[PDB]
């Protein structure tokens, strides 16, 4: 019917995992570019789907760092660097045990 | 609810009085005068309901019984053996839990999980979180002090006492920001539903004058979108009814479009016609970045600042009785006008239909018309 | 039109030698053996054009002359006076600006910026900075190394402060480039796609042959909704078979057109490369191998490296200095690399200074000999 | 100690005045001299013809009793020593 942020959350998780699991990260530095090859892949598409993401909850729709907001007036645009960086903000807490469960793997 | 409490039995809590009290399924007005242990109740019965038993190592007590509606009965008794003290949950189905208190105490310093893990699994294999009850407590002032906030919990534990359960109670700082969040999402909903209902009529008209008049009624009918470029092209729309089968598809379009228009923000017009119930001479009101605030006939806007302690209780009781089992109030008759106490149950009983809704007053003009209802309680010491 | 460099005169330049050369108005070949001061004159190239005069308080001269196309002549003298220099930078028009070496080093040394608010002040009111030059330098590899903009301070720790500004890609920073762009170019496409929705539901609203139904069928090709149209088209009303068909027709060039840019740098890299194949199939970038195989871009030789920083900051470009663009590359490459850049760096002044001279097949008459006139 | 560039002019300079050719030939005569069999993969980067001609010569005055391996892109560099030069040609499959 309808995607909401916790779907896109788990693609995410879904491809951050994948990454690790293929690209063989195993610290924080290069998860720092992994965790936007996982991003940038998982972001909606379609408008509909942005705008009904970014109309649930969990994930606010305001930014805490003003820099890493683009100056443009696309206001589309904006919101997907909003769901970016939500999504690496939320990721970063995970990728800490998603290291130490790939230690823990091998 | 399932399981609605029918009679609980506290057998020389703090070694002071015993007391049985006996609830309906329907809603239960305690009416008593203060020191009668209320409060103290209110918290056993929260901390049996929503499975939070390992408050009652906190907790000085003989025998424990709670009854509920389909007959599960549980019995917790307070013994020590060999200066330890061991608290025994027996439940009516065959299994029992025992722990000792100073293992809690050690666990909730270490907060500041064995254990914890074990009454996680106890409730859990005997399904004994099935109805959650909300704990509305008589000191929200403090709560809007340290302005849902998680560490009110640990304030409230720190100066209560670690019996007293989990504390979710939304603060007048804090609905202010849920209130902006939901209509800035609602109006998102909306843009979402009018790009989906272009793909959709775009598919659809790929595939009568009265259908033109209900089109140009319908173009007329804030309530203005986030994505104005939509309101634009509505805009356009109606310009150019200005100026069959595919006439079907655009009304049934703008139909739609209209009536998502009303369910998005219905649930907001609810509260807000819920809270101008009792207001007069106010209204609150979400007038425009979504702005969140009071109205006055003179025209004149004004922050949420200016409202007295009533209308901070009734803000954040009927914040909190919208967004909802077993609802247990203490005291809500803070600060409140005759009038509006006699009317408070009436409106929530209008707004929280279908769940067993537990009153604990001092003031027994919030139990007008509910006159059965009310349970005196009284201490019956040992 | 542009202020293209006509003649350039350097007179005992590090104390050593004269030299006079003379500029067509494109493809300046200088063709000379090593230790003949190509890279010297690059170097003062792209410290006059792109308003880098602070650098030439780090280089020993006596008379360097600038002569441009249209008549403009700039006279940097370097003359010290009761052991003090002072560099001497006198325009032709009249005006002139005139500043001590030791205050220009102290600048630079405070940078690891008044007398730098000076120089652009007279850059700006003179109009000296119409025309800038990208200057490619013959140590790509050591960018590969470390746009970067570390890269200048580095390259001049071990070139010297003389060397100018270093803006050059890496293939790891024209891998993230061509990603970032294929991104753009997806959100893009989905943008013109919600405004092709309203604006076709706007059109078809305003509305009210089989030959136009079936070029719409013809021309469907796959984002969803499109698919299902595509689907109904399978299984009076003839403006909106217009709008339609002008819809589909407007989609299609808007994907083209926000693809067209890498199509093209694609298939000028695919135009050297011939037992592999680059492309962006779904993004990832890199080759593809005639088995359907995938590999990182990172499996390319010297030769394919050099070719892709070449020719990406050959597309992504005035006035354009290459020094030595032979370098690793075999001689089929060499002789075709001039004809490939100059089709597709078309209306800019290209100054290569190469030591083969298989790199100048078929512009023999734009090889310009250089000779250093030792003192 | 001072190690540098004497011009015939008589002034001195140091060894960041060396040009891209005169680098490599810094950095290969030098590990030339302290050496087995060298491996040395394209000798011709930034050189022009005349050094190319005689540049595995002068390497080859410095390596004596040793197996050479270079593979080059020119075949300036081939030249003197043209019996021993090797094509290749993969096998794809
Ligand atoms: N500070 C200096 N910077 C550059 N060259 C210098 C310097 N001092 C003396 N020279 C000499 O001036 C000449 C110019 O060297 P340069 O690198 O420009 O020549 P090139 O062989 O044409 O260059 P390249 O190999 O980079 O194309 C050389 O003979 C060099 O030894």
């Amino acid at each position: 019917s309808n995607m909401t942020y916790n779907n896109v959350f788990d693609h995410a998780y879904e491809m951050l995992k994948e990454n690790i699991r293929y690209d063989d990260i195993r610290d924080t530095d290069d998860l720092h570019d992994a965790i936007h090859m996982a991003a940038d892949n998982a972001v909606p598409h379609y408008y509909a789907d942005i705008f009904s993401v970014m109309a649930s909850e969990g994930i606010d729709l305001e930014f805490e760092d003003s820099g890493l907001m683009p100056d443009t007036k696309d206001v589309i645009r904006i919101l997907q660097a909003r769901i970016y960086e939500q999504l690496t903000i939320d990721l970063w807490e995970d990728a800490e045990d998603l290291l130490n469960e790939y230690l823990e793997e091998v | 609810a399932i399981r609605t409490i029918s009679k609980i039995e506290l057998s020389k809590i703090h070694n002071r009085y015993n007391l049985t009290v006996d609830f309906f399924n329907d809603l239960n007005v305690i009416h008593g005068k203060n020191g009668a242990g209320k409060s103290t109740l209110i918290h056993v019965i929260a901390n049996i309901v929503n499975g939070d038993f390992i408050r009652f190592a906190f907790l000085i007590f003989e025998e424990i019984k709670a009854t509920y509606s389909d007959g599960l009965k549980i019995v917790i008794r307070r013994d020590k053996i060999d200066e330890q003290s061991f608290i025994s949950v027996t439940l009516s189905n065959g299994k029992y839990i025992k722990f000792a208190v100073g293992e809690a105490m050690a666990t909730v310093r270490e907060i500041e999980s064995m254990l914890a893990m074990d009454i996680d699994k106890f409730v859990k294999e005997n399904e004994l979180q099935k109805v959650r009850a909300s704990y509305f407590p008589a000191f929200r002032t403090m709560l809007e002090a340290w302005s849902y906030n998680r560490k009110a919990s640990a304030f409230a534990r720190e100066l209560f006492g670690q019996f007293l359960p989990s504390i979710n109670y939304p603060s007048p700082m804090e609905i202010e920001d849920r209130l902006r969040e939901e209509i800035r999402r609602a109006q998102l909903g909306i843009a979402a539903y009018e790009s989906r209902t272009f793909s959709e009529s775009f598919v659809k008209v790929f595939s009568t004058g009265e259908l033109l008049k209900e089109i140009e009624g319908l173009a007329i009918a804030i309530k203005n979108g986030y994505y104005a470029e939509y309101s634009k092209v509505y805009e356009e729309i109606r310009s150019l009814i200005n100026r069959s089968g595919a006439l079907v598809v655009y009304r049934d379009a703008l139909r739609d479009r209209q009536d998502y228009q009303e369910k998005a923000f219905s649930e907001i017009d609810n509260y807000m016609s819920s809270v101008n119930s009792f207001l007069e001479d106010k209204e609150m009101a979400y007038d425009f970045y979504p702005k969140v605030g009071l109205k006055f006939p003179d025209g004149s806007w004004s922050p949420i600042r200016v409202l007295s302690s009533g209308e901070r209780q009734l803000l954040t009781m009927l914040y909190a009785a919208s967004k909802m089992a077993i609802v247990l109030i203490d005291e809500p008759e803070i600060s409140l006008h005759i009038d509006w106490q006699e009317d408070l149950l009436k409106r929530m009983l209008s707004q929280l239909s279908g769940r067993q809704i537990i009153v604990c007053t001092h003031s027994p003009s919030i139990a007008t018309g509910y006159e059965d209802f009310m349970i005196n309680i009284s201490p019956e010491f040992i």
